[PDB]
């Protein structure tokens, strides 16, 4: 009965990674348990019409 | 414009009329006047104390 | 004068109209209150559910995209694309790149949650530092210029819309005209 | 000097005051996390004329197929045909034919609603306001030579700013043309970009939005939205070490975690916001009657 | 609350002449060809061929200035007024749109409560007027720009004075009553009238 | 010294192609003469259903 | 030359673009009255 | 209801054969036509338009 990690966080957290080379989302929740660089892209949020 | 000239002259409108059916509802008697200055009034410290 | 309102309006009917085919962003009240049509949806577990799991008051739409969470973005695009979807809440410059891919893909105006993509890491460790200082170095040069040449930056009258029924009514026209002109020799 | 030597030898904490990040800057101090989204910025002041050219053969025919059934018009019908879709009361023939003069009024019919479709096509034109662009951005041939174009201009920085040492580091010959093009007042080179004392302006991106949000007449112009440029952020610089970095970094990313940075973004930030001539077109009517005339010297000789 | 059309007939005034002179190259002649070109200019073999040319490029220079014609009407009128307090001409003010209320009005104390209106505060502390009719005639006079006031009043006054016309925003909508004293038996019938007037059309009376 | 590197397969950041014959990538040019640097990468071909 | 008083009908139907006149006077004014219907 | 029985007893005897029960049920009614007019309180009916 626990909140638990998955995907490429939760495999760096077991450390079968060592560095996650990805657009990672950077946000408050992540940011509590992991480190972060400084930023290369910097982006906002849109919506996809046709 | 006029620092000391004080007639009685004709008010009447709105509000006059407003004034006007409180006093045929309500039993009393009515004074009308204008107000000493040309403002509503603001809280201001005075320039003394 | 009939023919000349015949001209102002159709310049009322394809020249300033323009139905709203697009949301102009998230403050549109169709997706706040949303239906069986208004589609709105995004990549199962990402970050942007939890962000708006956090929004107290777009509950709605966290409870909403639970049916319409998909795994990879490209699935959102096909849906998207066989007019399963009708709105993606997505980061931009992706879009903007399958914009240049495809060209029906189309973003909005409204540009919101301005957040940024780096490098994920560990904890304290010996390759913390040096990372931050060769991305820095990379921003200082136009190292990242050169990457957004190659990926980012690159990119790849008309008279054809109630005329050419008309294009294709007159050259059927002829046929009729002439087969007339076919009655009058069996007259003449 | 400034805030740095306030930070470095430890007469501070940190700078709460906005600065830029480059190399040296980490490493004399560490910084948080980006807050907002603040680069550099440089501010200044078919088949149509086919098909119908196929329905004109197929009217040309028709009229041989009149002159053929019931003697001038055989294939003098085109001066007719392409007098005909402007409507300019032209005497050109009257046919007898009863099948050219249906097929010369479904012609104008067309022609009708074709120049129709034009005004309206105009008007679609009119809706799209064209805005040109000098500088395409940091990779400008105007950025290699002044003089290689016919003005020579000028551009420059804030003094003792790292967008000089980005300068210095990047084009030091650009730095020796802006050694003539220095300036001091930040609105004193505003209004030297308004009176004509100076052509454009690099700084930071934001702070020129902010100046051009609330610019009256709004006749300042911008480059792009930060596409050719540093692509950097603001930051709060820390000490080496400083006990206060997670939970600064912490707060700031929950501070973008609610909209409350995007709500202070609302309220901080304002970003609001043509004669009588088609000259290309125009150019076009005299490359096209230089044509046509050159098509009557060619039939001359005969 | 043209130059394009002189090289217009400069070009036709070569056009007709060269028109001519092809005639006079492989044949009253020169009044024909002449009147032959007016017909043509204004809508009223081979040099039919440029006849023909000249014909379309005239009709698509009219349809191109009726265009434009109708580009610089219709689109350059609604930039003339005033978006309301969420104006950065207003927000952000200058020397140009002079904009004020009444001296010791409760709309200032209201603009002084909230923290985000001192740059408009300390331009309007400099033109505070004394009554409202002050205000009517500096704006009348073009010595003002706009105004601040309540809603009815300002309505009256645009029907009154057609010139004087009110903007479109609607905020801090208020209500006005009766002011009294403090705890005193004058309360309680003078708001059970008020409602007694609001409950029949007497208040539409007085409308 | 070698670090292990996991990646999503992002559309406009992470290509994902298979090998021409066993383990190799045809290296391919861009516009500007610049041969893609293509590296080995190891991952499934599907997802877990 | 019947066009003394029924030149009203060519001249309303040369507004709308709808005989030939061999006045010069009458050549020059409806070419005035007509540069007006254009752009009336 | 009470407003209108101090105004117009008659037009309440007309609205005694045109009465019904749900809001949104007399929204529906105006949506197919059932009904030619509604008196409500205004800002509810703004937010619903
Ligand atoms: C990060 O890289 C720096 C170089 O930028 C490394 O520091 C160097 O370590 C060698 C060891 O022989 C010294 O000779 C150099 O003088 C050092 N350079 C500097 C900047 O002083 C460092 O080992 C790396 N690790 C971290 C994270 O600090
Ligand atoms: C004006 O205010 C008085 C308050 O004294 C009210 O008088 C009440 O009148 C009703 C009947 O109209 C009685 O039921 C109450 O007992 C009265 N109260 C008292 C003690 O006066 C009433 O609101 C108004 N009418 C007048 C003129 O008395
Ligand atoms: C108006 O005010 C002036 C100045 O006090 C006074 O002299 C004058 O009598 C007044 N006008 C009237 C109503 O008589
Ligand atoms: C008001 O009250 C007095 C008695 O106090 C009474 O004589 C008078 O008629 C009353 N006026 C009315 C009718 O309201
Ligand atoms: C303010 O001070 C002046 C003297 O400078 C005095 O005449 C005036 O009455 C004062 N204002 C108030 C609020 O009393
Ligand atoms: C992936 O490989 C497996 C082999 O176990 C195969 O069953 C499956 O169809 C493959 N999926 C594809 C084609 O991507």
């Amino acid at each position: 009965n626990k909140k638990e990690w998955n995907g490429m966080m939760g495999e760096l957290l077991s450390g079968q990674a060592d560095m996650i080379v990805a657009p990672l989302t950077i946000n408050n929740e992540r940011a509590q348990y992991i480190e972060f660089s400084k930023p290369f892209k910097y982006q906002g949020l849109t919506i996809l019409v046709k | 414009g006029s620092p000391r000239h004080t007639v009685p002259q004709c008010c009447y409108g709105f509000c006059i009329d407003l004034l006007i059916k409180l006093a045929r509802t309500m039993n009393f008697t009515y004074e009308v006047h204008l107000v000493a200055d040309g403002k509503f009034g603001t809280q201001e410290r005075v320039n003394n104390s | 004068i009939i023919v000349a309102s015949y001209t102002a309006n159709l310049a009322a009917f394809l020249v300033l109209d323009r139905p709203e085919e697009r949301i102009t962003g998230i403050n549109d009240p169709r997706l706040r209150n949303p239906s069986d049509k208004f589609i709105y949806a995004t990549v199962k577990q990402s970050s942007v559910d939890i962000y708006f799991r956090r929004q107290v008051e777009l509950s709605t739409m966290y409870r909403h995209m639970e049916k319409h969470n998909y795994e990879s973005a490209a699935e959102a695009i096909q849906a998207v694309r066989d007019n399963k979807l009708h709105a993606f809440i997505w980061d931009s410059a992706v879009l903007e790149f399958e914009a240049s891919q495809k060209c029906d893909l189309v973003t909005t105006g409204e540009l919101f949650f301005r957040s940024g993509f780096g490098i994920g890491m560990r904890k304290d460790s010996p390759w913390k530092q040096n990372v931050s200082l060769s991305i820095l170095k990379s921003h200082e040069n136009g190292f990242m210029e050169d990457l957004d040449k190659t990926w980012v930056r690159y990119q790849e009258t008309l008279t054809f819309e109630n005329m050419a029924g008309v294009f294709m009514l007159v050259a059927g026209g002829i046929v009729a005209g002439i087969f007339l002109i076919f009655i009058e020799i069996a007259y003449k | 000097n400034g805030m740095i030597g306030e930070v470095v030898y430890q007469r501070a904490v940190m700078a709460v005051g906005s600065l830029t990040i480059n190399e040296e800057r980490s490493e004399v101090v560490d910084f948080s996390v980006p807050f907002v989204e603040t680069g550099i910025s440089v501010m200044v002041s078919a088949s149509v004329w086919v098909m119908m050219f196929v329905m004109l053969l197929i009217v040309s025919a028709i009229a041989v197929f009149v002159f053929e059934y019931f003697s001038f018009t055989i294939g003098k019908a085109i001066w007719l045909l392409w007098g005909l879709v402007f409507n300019n009361s032209v005497p050109v023939q009257n046919p007898k034919g009863t099948t050219s003069k249906i097929m010369v009024s479904v012609w104008a019919f067309f022609a009708v609603i074709f120049l129709a479709s034009y005004t309206a096509n105009l008007a679609a034109f009119m809706i799209q306001e064209e805005f040109v662009d000098q500088v395409t951005g940091l990779s400008d041939k105007k950025f290699q030579r002044p003089h290689d174009y016919s003005p020579p201009f000028r551009f420059g920085t804030v003094p003792a700013g790292s967008t000089e040492r980005n300068i210095r580091n990047n084009y030091p010959y650009m730095h020796q043309y802006m050694t003539r093009f220095n300036q001091r007042g930040v609105e004193d080179a505003l209004v030297s970009l308004k009176t004509g004392k100076l052509d454009a302006f690099i700084y930071d991106a934001a702070v020129l939005n902010y100046k051009a949000g609330r610019d009256e007449g709004c006749k300042l112009v911008t480059i792009g939205s930060g596409y050719i440029f540093a692509t950097t952020g603001y930051g709060i610089a820390l000490q080496k070490g400083s006990p206060w970095k997670r939970q600064i970094d912490l707060a700031l990313l929950q501070f973008v975690g609610d909209g409350e940075m995007e709500e202070l973004e609302t309220l901080w930030l304002t970003g609001i916001c043509s004669s009588q001539l088609d000259i290309d077109n125009m150019a076009g009517v005299f490359y096209m009657l230089a044509a046509a005339m050159a098509l009557s010297l060619i039939t001359f000789i005969w | 609350k043209s130059t394009l059309w002189l090289l217009v007939g400069l070009s036709v005034h070569v056009v007709a002449v060269m028109l001519y002179l092809l005639d006079r190259f492989s044949p009253l002649t020169l009044s024909s060809a002449m009147w032959f070109s007016w017909g043509v200019l204004l809508n009223s073999f081979s040099a039919r061929i440029l006849g023909m040319v000249w014909a379309g490029f005239a009709m698509i220079i009219v349809a191109s200035y009726t265009a434009n014609l109708a580009a610089f009407l219709v689109l350059d009128r609604p930039e003339e007024r005033i978006t309301g307090i969420n104006d950065p001409r207003l927000r952000n003010p200058s020397d140009k749109f002079i904009y004020a209320t009444v001296k010791q009005s409760s709309v200032d104390i209201y603009f002084r409560r909230q923290v985000e209106l001192s740059t408009m505060y300390r331009h309007m502390e400099k033109h505070n007027y004394e009554s409202a009719a002050e205000a009517i005639q500096a704006v009348r006079d073009n010595k003002l720009h706009a105004f601040i006031w309540d809603s009815a009043v300002l309505e009256f006054e645009a029907s009154q004075k057609c010139d004087l016309v009110t903007t479109g925003e609607l905020f801090f909508r208020s209500g006005f009553g009766i002011g009294m004293r403090k705890d005193s038996p004058w309360k309680q019938n003078v708001s059970l009238s008020i409602l007694k007037s609001h409950e029949n059309g007497f208040m539409e009376d007085l409308d | 010294t070698r670090l292990k590197i996991v990646t999503i397969h992002q559309e406009p950041f992470v290509y994902v192609k298979p090998t021409m014959s066993d383990g190799t990538c045809k290296e391919e040019f861009t516009v500007n003469g610049d041969p893609v640097k293509k590296v080995i990468c190891t991952g499934p071909n599907d997802t877990s259903p």
